């Protein structure tokens, strides 16, 4: 529940919010897209599983951690992104094609979104292009993202948080450095006047020597958390792997519904046919001959038309779609 | 103020692993040291940061920390690492003082 | 080489005084902070003083040896140098200076050059 | 919609137009006749310059490419110290160094840059000349990004 | 297809840094000098001149390259195996045999010699790639030349091996607004473009 | 009037023949290159490009000029 | 975003009063490369903007 | 609006049924000139509609 600097928040410009969208997946073949953020989603503040509220950055100065729930959350490319699953970091959801992707959290009148570039094509699996995977047709061997929250794509390494620098933290009063921490809580301080000086103060401290607060870091000493190794965040020196955490929604096999393209109409003459086709949406016919040269020929057709080809005494074979290979031989 | 201790000695022939231990209270919150000492030679800097080393120490020597516990783990133990090692740190909110452990033997 | 050496050990009566000094050689004294620390015959290893950089402004020193030695530095000749006060018998020990090297972020500081070290004994 | 493409990447010998003022700038072409008036307190009488009792020229590995490809090494027994200048009086051949410290006795290393592949010219210095004779072979280089100093 | 990995950036804003070698996929690391880079707070640092960075960045096999993903292979002699049905008299078999004249096939008192094959063929190029069960006669290049840009871009022994080797034409940027962040360019995934 | 953030495309990769280059060129979107000869006749040539490609520039002794996206200017002579 | 046409709507209630005129609009960028967004990090050239 | 397919969409509250089905409708117009509205001003040419 760290924030990233998403290039393009609500207004116009880039800055540092806890939805920035770091990576985005689109390889399952129904065009469902798996999205990565900084935030948890299906937790709570202490982490436990709840799926009807998440948790999630603050935009203040002690900068805690604050809740929502999953009605306030949209995605959108082009029209709105229906939520399929959620999984701390992780999200996956299908929507329409589109060259950008948004996460937007609308907390009332507070609407944060971020918006990252992807293109993101509507594709389908099989010879005929469709934008629906029909009611009747062939069941094909595709590849889909699993629903199920608890699979595993792979693994992702987190480490300890790296800094969190404040200034609220830092005080000016008659040219002259304080550090106010939050109430009992003991914030690490550092500075350089001159000497460089380190320390850990937990109340109003005064320092000497200083008079821009320039020269003066503090931050709450926290290694409560685990943190993705992000680019976003300075990192801590010890960024050793301190964990390893699942890719939920693995990319699973299974079987789709792909359509059966028009019965082609045969026509013949004298060593060499004439099929007449019918293809209201993009389909693959691939011919190849069977002798000693294949001579294979593809193309993608729509509407109807006539094609002319050539058949040898030796015979020719052609897939029209997902039909099943039709050979013939001439005489 | 924090207390570093060490178990007083550790046996190992050579060809097997061995973990040296340090314990303090919510030490796993800091970054340990560890210096490697034959008397009377001075001691060499063996981890810093509780998972690096300096230039040239073998690839065997690694280190981890967490919560009450540090660890200095070789691997393939020789009759070169028969040493001395001490725990260190620097606890900053006692007045920048620099805690080194009891000792521990090879 | 990067190389310390120290000099101005040897015996002396509780209650007397010394100047320890220790000579750097190959690099840059004026950068780096600089330490004395202490090993106790069959003991372990205990800090003793920091002077820190360039200038040595701020310097910190263990619990008990404050107010009676005081560490100090000279960028001209890079020397390191302590002067102790009214010694005491468990004073005698071998003093190593050591360089510091501290990184801004966490604040850490570990010693990475160590010179030889030299005895001191305080004894009647 | 059908402005085609602005003078600024197609104007030929490529020099940039600047506006306000409209101008072309850096534009290399043909040549351009100088005549200077030098003030004769610049130069100095022959006598109080170091004459040069003999030289003889040895050219080093030569390459004849846009850049000071080769060297060369003059030796040289002189009278004095000074600061005799050198000058290559090949239409072909541009030195490295115009003018160069020079002692009694010894030898100076200097660089030049070529366009043929025989070095075959004449350098003075403090007026005195010499010619030196080698083979400069071909650019094992083959694309730099400088212009030729030599035609 | 390859996952750019960029580490989180490093910052030592009064010391030095230097470029140390790793052993990941193509892996690239460079130095800054003064940059004084901003986070949250509009400063993350003391000493904002002479403020050293140092800018990572390498290359894995994709976590969903467990399906999606092409392997490539170096055919040799096809061997032609026939499976074979007789009848002779009024008993009928089937078996399985080779086809090298030297191979027999046998049912239970029978024996069959085949082969050679009178004209030798192989539909399958010496070099192939498979993926998700389809196949290509493409010249892949051989193992450890990795071109940018090109298919074969990324190569391992296998999907877990940890011996990814890649040449994808990465180049880290200095960075340019006040903000930390690593700038990057990357040449397009060759397995992709080849898809 | 103000200023505005533009892109930094790929850095081509000149493949060098006699007299000629070879850049090998990449721009996901569409990229604006513009090249002119440095003698009598510019010879310009504008073209905007997507994908990955090659294009084959002959370079005469005199020189070549070419702008590859907003990058600066870049200047070769032949030999 | 872009499009064919602008519309505008006042929606006082169920009262959603809309005017739209035809403009042809498409998505102008500066310099040589066209983009989508302006990139983070990328040479400051001079463009001219409506002022805010 | 054109676009691929239909969809009627009944919303008791939480509950939004949505059934969707594919076509393809185009934006189509009538006479020689292609035009996205129509215009206020212009030629009274015979065409057929679904009446209201």
């Amino acid at each position: 529940p760290y924030l990233g600097f998403c290039p393009y928040c609500r207004h116009s410009a880039p800055c540092f919010s806890p939805i920035k969208i770091e990576n985005v997946w689109d390889e399952s073949d129904d065009g469902s897209i798996r999205i990565q953020v900084s935030a948890q989603f299906g937790y709570n503040q202490a982490g436990t599983a709840d799926v009807t509220k998440f948790r999630y950055m603050s935009f203040d100065h002690d900068h805690d951690i604050k809740e929502d729930s999953m009605d306030k959350i949209a995605i959108s490319t082009s029209g709105p992104c229906r939520r399929l699953g959620h999984k701390g970091y992780f999200l996956l959801a299908q929507c329409p094609p589109g060259d950008s992707v948004t996460v937007s959290i609308t907390s009332g009148a507070s609407e944060n979104s971020c918006t990252v570039e992807k293109k993101i094509r509507r594709k389908f699996v099989g010879r005929e292009e469709y934008l629906f995977p029909p009611v009747h047709g062939k069941l094909v061997k595709c590849h889909v993202y699993d629903h199920l929250k608890e699979t595993s794509a792979g693994y992702i390494t987190m480490h300890r948080p790296g800094p969190h620098a404040y200034k609220s933290y830092l005080e000016e009063a008659s040219g002259e450095v304080y550090i106010k921490p939050p109430s009992g809580k003991n914030v690490t301080y550092e500075c350089k006047c001159g000497d460089y000086s380190t320390g850990i103060v937990s109340t109003r401290t005064k320092m000497n020597g200083c008079t821009k607060a320039k020269q003066c870091i503090a931050y709450k000493s926290d290694q409560t958390k685990w943190v993705f190794n992000s680019p976003d965040l300075i990192r801590h020196t010890d960024h050793s792997v301190q964990g390893k955490l699942h890719i939920p929604f693995r990319l699973t096999p299974t079987v789709c519904p792909v359509p059966l393209a028009h019965t082609p109409t045969v026509t013949k003459w004298f060593k060499g046919i004439t099929l007449h086709l019918t293809a209201t949406r993009p389909t693959l016919l691939t011919t190849r001959k069977l002798g000693l040269r294949a001579d294979a020929t593809a193309e993608w057709i729509t509407g109807t038309t006539s094609r002319n080809f050539s058949v040898g005494r030796e015979g020719l074979e052609y897939v029209w779609g997902n039909h099943e290979p039709v050979r013939v031989w001439a005489q | 103020s924090y207390e570093l201790t060490q178990p007083p000695s550790v046996s190992a022939s050579p060809g097997q692993t061995a973990r040296i231990t340090c314990g303090g209270i919510n030490i796993g919150s800091e970054l340990v040291h560890w210096y490697q000492q034959k008397p009377p030679q001075a001691p060499v800097l063996v981890i810093y940061a509780n998972g690096e080393r300096p230039s040239g120490i073998p690839e065997r020597f690694s280190g981890s920390n967490s919560g009450n516990t540090a660890t200095l783990t070789i691997s393939g133990v020789e009759a070169g690492d028969e040493a001395d090692y001490y725990c260190q740190l620097w606890d900053i909110s006692s007045d920048h003082n620099y805690i080194f452990g009891d000792g521990t033997r090879l | 080489e990067v190389q310390l050496v120290e000099s101005g050990g040897g015996l002396v009566q509780p209650g007397g005084s010394l100047r320890l000094s220790c000579v750097a050689s190959g690099f840059t004294f004026s950068d780096y902070r600089m330490a004395w620390v202490r090993q106790a015959t069959g003991k372990g290893l205990e800090w003793v003083s920091t002077i820190s950089q360039p200038s040595g402004t701020n310097t910190y020193y263990l619990d008990p040896v404050k107010g009676r030695f005081t560490v100090s530095r000279d960028n001209a000749k890079n020397t390191l140098y302590l002067q102790m006060h009214s010694l005491r018998a468990e004073d005698t020990a071998v003093y190593y200076c050591a360089r510091v090297v501290t990184e801004s972020r966490p604040p850490a500081a570990w010693f990475d050059v160590w010179g030889p070290g030299v005895l001191v004994t305080v004894s009647s | 919609n059908n402005s085609g493409r602005p003078l600024q990447e197609t104007a030929p010998f490529g020099c940039k137009i600047e506006v306000e003022p409209l101008r072309a700038s850096n534009c290399a072409y043909g040549h351009i006749p100088i005549s200077i008036d030098i003030p004769d307190a610049a130069f100095v009488r022959s006598s109080e310059s170091p004459t040069i009792l003999e030289v003889s020229c040895t050219v080093a590995d030569c390459i004849y490419s846009a850049d000071f490809g080769g060297s060369l090494t003059l030796q040289y027994k002189a009278d004095r110290e000074g600061h005799c200048p050198v000058h290559s009086h090949s239409t072909t051949a541009v030195l490295k160094e115009a003018t160069t410290h020079v002692t009694a006795v010894g030898s100076i290393t200097l660089h030049f840059s070529t366009s043929s592949p025989q070095a075959n010219f004449i350098v003075s210095l403090c007026g005195k000349k010499t010619t030196c004779n080698a083979e400069c072979k071909p650019p094992a280089d083959h694309i730099i990004g400088e212009p030729h100093k030599v035609d | 297809r390859f996952h750019t990995v960029i580490p989180s950036p490093q910052v030592k804003c009064c010391g030095s840094l230097e470029c140390k070698a790793s052993s990941k996929a193509d892996y690239t690391c460079r130095v800054f000098g003064g940059v004084y880079p901003f986070m949250w707070g509009g400063a993350q640092c003391f000493c904002d001149s002479e403020n050293t960075q140092l800018s990572e960045a390498y290359v894995e096999f994709a976590p969903d390259c467990t399906i999606d993903h092409a392997v490539a292979l170096k055919v040799h002699t096809a061997a032609l195996k026939v499976g074979l049905r007789i009848v002779y008299g009024n008993t009928t078999a089937h078996l399985d045999t080779f086809v090298n004249g030297v191979t027999p096939g046998s049912s239970r008192d029978l024996k069959v010699i085949a082969g050679p094959i009178s004209a030798a063929f192989s539909p399958f190029d010496h070099k192939v790639v498979i993926r998700k069960g389809l196949v290509y006669n493409y010249d892949f290049p051989e193992y450890g030349a990795m071109k940018p840009g090109a298919f074969g871009d990324i190569q391992a022994s296998s999907l877990d091996a940890t011996d990814i080797v890649a040449r994808t034409d990465i180049r880290l940027l200095k960075p340019s607004v006040k903000n930390i962040h690593v700038p990057y360019t990357q040449a397009v995934s060759g397995y992709e473009m080849w898809k």
